[PDB]
């Protein structure tokens, strides 16, 4: 019981432990993407204006 | 920002559109009036008579 449940628990815990990292990284990259779209559409806005 | 700039832009192009259309409507109506008065207002009634 302790071996099998411990194994599956460690495995799924590793899964979530990774997923939170790519999640937060997705957040920071979402922020950089937000700035990118921001300044890009802003500078482009002068052109279309 | 893009909906706003597009809004004022379209507002400008549209007011310009109704303006020019009003102008052509004016020269058209004036030309037609000058012609119909040049011809004789009652003569056309005789033409339809």
């Amino acid at each position: 019981a302790v071996e099998s449940t411990g194994n599956a628990k460690a495995e799924a815990e590793s899964r979530a432990e990774a997923a939170r990292i790519e999640g937060e990284g997705s957040v920071l990259q979402a922020k950089l993407k937000a700035q990118a779209l921001a300044i890009e559409t802003e500078a482009e806005l002068e052109r279309v204006k | 920002k893009v909906r706003e700039m597009e809004l004022i832009y379209a507002r400008a192009q549209l007011e310009l559109e109704v303006s020019k259309a009003q102008q052509l409507a004016n020269v058209e109506a004036k030309k037609f009036k000058e012609m119909t008065e040049a011809l004789g207002p009652g003569t056309i009634r005789d033409l339809a008579v």
